[PDB]
RNA sequence: CUCGCCGAUCAAGCAGUUUUAUCCGGUAAAGCCAAUGACUAGAGGCACCUAUUCUCAAACUUUAAAUGGGUAAGAGGCCCGGCUCGCUGGCGCUGGAGCCGGGCGUGGAAUGCGACGCGCCUAGUGGGCCAUUUUUGGUA
RNA sequence: GGCGGUACACCUGUCAAACGGUAACGCAGGUGUCCUAAGGCGAGCUCAGGGGGGACAGAAACCUCCCGUAGAGCAGAAGGG
RNA sequence: GCUUACGGCCAUACCACCCUGGAAAUGCCCGAUCUCAUCUGAACUCGGAAGUAAAGCAGGGUCGGGCCUGGUUAGUACUUGGAUGGGAGACCGCCUGGGAAUACCAGGUGCUGUAAGCUA
């Protein structure tokens, strides 16, 4: 069978991108991670301290504890057929702010920006998102765009 | 050895002779270019291939036997300096053979399928559908001899092969209808058996060296 | 032009004796009485039986002279060469060097105990501004129009010392 | 000889950081110096930057941000002629005054210049400003030596001594101050006060006149033409220390609106870049 | 007498039989594992307001 | 058993499914004129050296899918004010967190469904076999 | 079955089908140690290799210059860094 | 526009060669008494101001290498799902969706934050 090593199979996930080796850019160190914010988990082989396990590389959770160099994350991990809330300690070099909820917070502020206009104008502009509706009826002009006759080309070996 | 019916299909992953697969015997074919290989591009304009129609693996012995069959017919019909045969399949996939399974024994660590991973037996060339097996470049008037030389070498190969007279000029990657026009514009320079593509996007000193 | 004066930066010399022992420490005294400064011993990189050396043993001693004392020792060393050298003694990167068989021809009396050692003079020619590649902060490259060439350093030997360069 | 700088060399090549290729920033030391603990949540981690050119001393205070660290206060050594120091703008005494200027200027804009006066009279001994209960805490920062080799007597510790005497709470020890004997591991204070007030400069001005007055006029040419003699060295820097603690605030210069005349030539356009090749090709064909 | 070594064949059908329930993130999540210095001051900020 | 429907898809909440947004990966393919390794042929320059060329990798890879994994799609939200702290500190608001009060439904993707809600006890089983596809050993 | 082997407790790469997991007496290997530093920290330094040179000195001793993305080294297997 | 200090992203920033530039500033440069430092004041450290563009640095140049971006490759390769499709098989076609990479070609080559200073 396989080995139960903590880094078995992490040859490529913990490696660094091509021509992106060396020291970690310091902007990643000066990012503030408060409690309850959504962060991604992407382990780096450069910082061998506070590494997340390979099962959390690519997962996303929220921060519950903040320390000097690391952050406590609550991550979901499916073991066999149950999903468990894992509290893992990961240094800030292996995490980053998740832009998943940023699209939601952008829409929340934009929803509150457009409904206060209704209280000042008297409209009911719908705020709900809608799937891609069927294409409406349109006229396709052929003034300077004549339909070109296409034909299947003969076979060439 | 074992007949080629047993190692015909690309059933296993490519198993090359490397740091891990040690003990591979030397392939049967060691020479891939024959004829007047030291010929210029304008000397052998015609080119004909032996294109493979099946996704199989050709043994190194078949590549060696078909090379000799094609080489001997080109010498007697076009002279020893009137062709340049290029076997374009190098046997890199190593086929394995299990032990000589016998009745029983108090040694050899096994008698049946116990520890069945076999030792390297030979080398085959995994060919794809549409992949060239052998290429022959000759003069324009030797087309009938090349088609026949490659036709006789198909019998040394399993599966189905097609003999296709390429539109490229010799062993290059440029069509005959565009080859002579690119020589006039100094975009191609003869480099050994083929040409070297010279773009208009280098130092201008290299452009002055051509004109 | 004044900032391109082809001056000498350092005159490096070394005594490569066979192995360590009393012969080496007496060879280092030859350099300190020639250069006026305590030299530095050099250990062997590997172990070579055909040379009689092993790893991490002092087999050579060397020294470095920088100021006006460097061109003074170079003047005494070129007297033994009769103010003339070959052409291949000059490197394509400027600086050159030569060798002296007997150190007694450098202006000192021979001691019967201290055997006559042979040294190896290699002068590293320079130019005002070459220290930018040695300083730590803002370390920069010299450049093509400022580094010394072979024929440029040969003319320096023919003008400052009136030397004869053998073909 | 095989070429090492081939296409595969530059393809696989990974350039260092710009501040690393230029040899200005030590990112190994910067990571441990400017990065704030994560349980601080944007608490500014200040640092005192001391840099030396061939003619000027720079003293800055900044805190790291993602878009680039923001300079809070900056004091230069060419601002000393305003306070009396006309020459020797890069010595250990000017470093103390440039650090003292940065310390008194920072506390002036933060409104706590009346508190934390430091040492008005210079003793040279160990001094650390302490925060008074009930009063706003003392400004705490750290020394950013940069690439300077922190040897005992480096002028980065003169600006460090000038800042801790101005009211800044910078942690340090007297091991790297000029006057720390390594074999006895004892620190003498009055010998440090000599380098602070330039007494070690006055001794050099005196021994040159007593040995070779021609070499004295070469070493201190601008000292004698500015009326700065060896006997007025200690008192000149003392007047600057008093003048700095009185008027530390910097007055910016009014920006002069100019014609915006760029001197060097601009890049050749794609038309000029192609026509130059078309002209070289035509010139090569006429010659043959 | 050899047998089958390892299998995950029927497991997915057994997992979704009673459903793969996500962990219920209850309101006011617990404070176990937080920084003891942070919890010490937080318990001082609660006994004085 | 706790509820929900009763008592108005009230709305939440949920999903072996999509949608939107956001990350994760190094397999297929591709590449080796890019690195590591393997390999064929000439050619140029003063065996190498340079520019090309044939053919490859499962324990190689610049590059890189499809399918897939995680997360987010609101009142447990958003915004505002006050207060507490022994933690943090130039700056009782500098951080931070906690507590309290107030304001604002156009519940702010689609579809479906009562919550596969919360427990307790628990038998049987723990020899499996087969097919499409993927895939290892083996001539099979 | 026995003999052999240990696939019996572990580790690397692969198998493994781009989350994780995933078998065979699958593959290529490693382990029952070693280290008062080969642990900790600070400072300085740059390596492998190649080239030009330079008494004895040569294909390899030492000095020196230039080039050198790490191609060296990091106790060990391999991968990562 | 430019010169520095600290930076952010970390080659559109690198590499080679060529040319131009010193207003301030920078750099080289001038010295070793003190602090300090080495075999050696080269470096490091310290003291200084005779020279001003040789180098650094900056800005240009190259049908430059590299890098970056886009096009082409290509709806190609591959791939989700489907068939009592084809073929002895190897494999292939179609249906339903998703969709690459090199060669090749073209363009571009640092952007910017805080602070201080200067209009050759
Ligand atoms: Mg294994
Ligand atoms: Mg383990
Ligand atoms: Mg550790
Ligand atoms: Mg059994
Ligand atoms: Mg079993
Ligand atoms: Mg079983
Ligand atoms: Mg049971
Ligand atoms: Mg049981
Ligand atoms: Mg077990
Ligand atoms: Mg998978
Ligand atoms: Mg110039
Ligand atoms: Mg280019």
């Amino acid at each position: 069978t396989n080995t139960r090593g903590k880094r078995r199979g992490t040859r490529y996930m913990f490696a660094r991108p091509f021509r992106k080796h060396g020291p970690i850019p310091l902007s990643t160190y000066m990012r503030i991670y408060k409690k309850g914010d959504i962060v991604d988990i992407k382990g780096t082989g450069t910082i061998q301290k506070g590494m997340p396990h390979k099962c959390y590389h690519g997962k996303t959770g929220r921060v519950y504890n903040v320390t000097q160099h690391a952050v406590g994350i609550i991550v979901n991990k499916q073991v066999k057929g149950k999903i468990l809330a894992k509290r893992i300690n990961v240094r800030i070099e292996h995490i980053k702010h998740s832009k998943s909820r940023d699209s939601f917070l952008q829409r929340v502020k934009e929803n509150e920006k457009k409904k206060v206009e209704a209280k000042k104008e008297g409209t009911w502009i719908e705020l709900k998102r809608q799937p891609a509706a069927p294409r409406p009826a349109h006229f396709v002009s052929t003034k300077n765009n004549k339909p070109q006759l296409l034909e299947p080309i003969p076979y060439e070996f | 050895r074992r007949p080629a019916r047993c190692y015909r299909y690309c059933k296993n992953k490519p198993y090359p002779k490397s740091r891990f697969c040690r003990g591979v015997p030397d392939p049967k074919i060691r020479i891939f270019d024959l004829g007047r290989k030291k010929a210029k591009v304008d000397e052998f304009p015609l080119c004909a291939h032996m294109v493979s129609d099946e996704y199989e693996q050709l043994s190194s012995e078949a590549l060696e036997a078909a090379r000799i069959c094609a080489n001997k017919y080109m010498v007697k019909t076009c002279g020893k300096d009137g062709f340049h045969i290029r076997v374009r399949l190098h046997p890199f996939h190593v086929i394995r053979i299990n032990k000589m399974l016998s009745c029983a024994g108090a040694d050899r660590l096994q008698t049946g399928m116990r520890g069945a991973f076999g030792k390297p037996q030979g080398t085959v060339a995994r060919v794809h559908i549409g992949q060239v097996i052998m290429s022959v470049r000759t003069k324009a008037q030797n087309k009938e001899h090349v088609i026949e030389a490659l036709r006789r070498a198909k019998f040394k190969f399993p599966g189905r092969q097609k003999i296709h007279v390429s539109k490229k000029y010799g062993f290059t990657k440029f069509n005959t209808c565009d080859f002579d026009n690119m020589l006039a514009e100094k975009r191609l320079i003869p480099d050994g058996c083929g040409v070297k593509y010279i773009p208009s996007r280098g130092p201008l000193s290299r452009w002055k060296a051509l004109h | 032009n004044p900032m391109r004066e082809l001056r000498i930066r350092k005159l490096c010399l070394n005594i490569c004796v066979g192995e360590s022992g009393d012969r080496l420490t007496r060879a280092a005294k030859v350099l300190e009485q020639l250069t006026g400064q305590t030299p530095v011993f050099s250990k062997a990189r590997y172990t070579v039986r055909s040379f009689g050396i092993r790893r991490n043993e002092k087999i050579a001693v060397h020294c470095t002279v920088r100021g006006a004392k460097a061109e003074e020792i170079l003047e005494k060393g070129l007297k033994v060469r009769e103010y003339e050298l070959r052409k291949n003694n000059f490197s394509d990167t400027g600086n050159f060097g030569f060798g002296i068989q007997e150190h007694i021809d450098l202006g000192i009396k021979y001691d019967p105990s201290i055997g006559i050692y042979g040294l190896d003079f290699y002068v590293v020619l320079g130019r005002p501004g070459f220290s930018i590649a040695d300083k730590k902060r803002k370390t920069g490259r010299i450049g093509a129009k400022h580094r010394i060439r072979k024929e440029e350093a040969m003319r320096w030997f023919q003008q400052k010392y009136d030397g004869i360069i053998l073909p | 000889v095989k070429v090492v700088k081939n296409k595969s060399y530059f393809k696989r090549y990974q350039v260092k950081f710009r501040r690393r290729r230029e040899g200005k920033t030590d990112y190994f030391a910067r990571k441990r110096l400017v990065i704030q603990d994560k349980n601080k949540y944007n608490t500014p981690k200040y640092r005192m930057i001391v840099r030396f050119s061939n003619r000027d001393i720079v003293c800055q205070i900044a805190y790291a941000k993602i878009e680039g660290d923001m300079i809070v206060c900056a004091a230069y050594s060419h601002e000393l002629p305003k306070y009396g120091i006309s020459v020797g703008l890069t010595n250990y005494a000017a470093a103390y005054c440039t650090g003292l200027l940065l310390a008194r200027r920072l506390l002036n804009k933060f409104g706590l210049d009346k508190v934390y006066d430091g040492q008005v009279e210079i003793t040279g001994d160990e001094f650390n400003v302490e925060s008074i209960d009930g009063q706003p805490g003392a400004f705490t920062c750290y020394l950013d030596a940069g690439l300077a080799r922190t040897t005992t007597g480096n002028k980065v510790f003169g600006a460090l001594k000038g800042a801790v005497d101005g009211g800044l709470s910078i942690p340090h020890s007297t091991k790297r101050f000029p006057g720390y004997d390594v074999e006895s591991k004892e620190f003498n204070a009055e010998v440090h006060r000599k380098h602070i007030l330039g007494l070690n400069i006055a001794e050099y001005m005196r021994l040159l006149m007593e040995e070779d007055e021609e070499c004295y006029k070469k070493q201190f040419s601008r000292f004698i033409k500015n009326g700065v003699t060896a006997d007025s060295m200690e008192e000149m820097y003392k007047k600057a220390h008093a003048a700095i603690r009185e008027n530390p605030v910097h007055e910016k210069k009014p920006k002069r609106e100019v014609k915006k005349k760029r001197w060097n030539r601009a890049k050749l356009t794609l038309a000029q870049r192609k026509d130059r090749v078309a002209q070289k090709k035509a010139s090569f064909l006429r010659a043959q | 007498a050899k047998s089958k070594n390892h299998t995950t064949h029927n497991q997915s059908r057994k997992w979704h039989r009673n459903g793969i329930k996500k962990p219920r993130s209850q309101r006011y999540e617990s404070l176990k594992g937080v920084d003891p210095k942070f919890l010490r001051n937080m318990r001082f900020a609660k006994k004085h307001n």
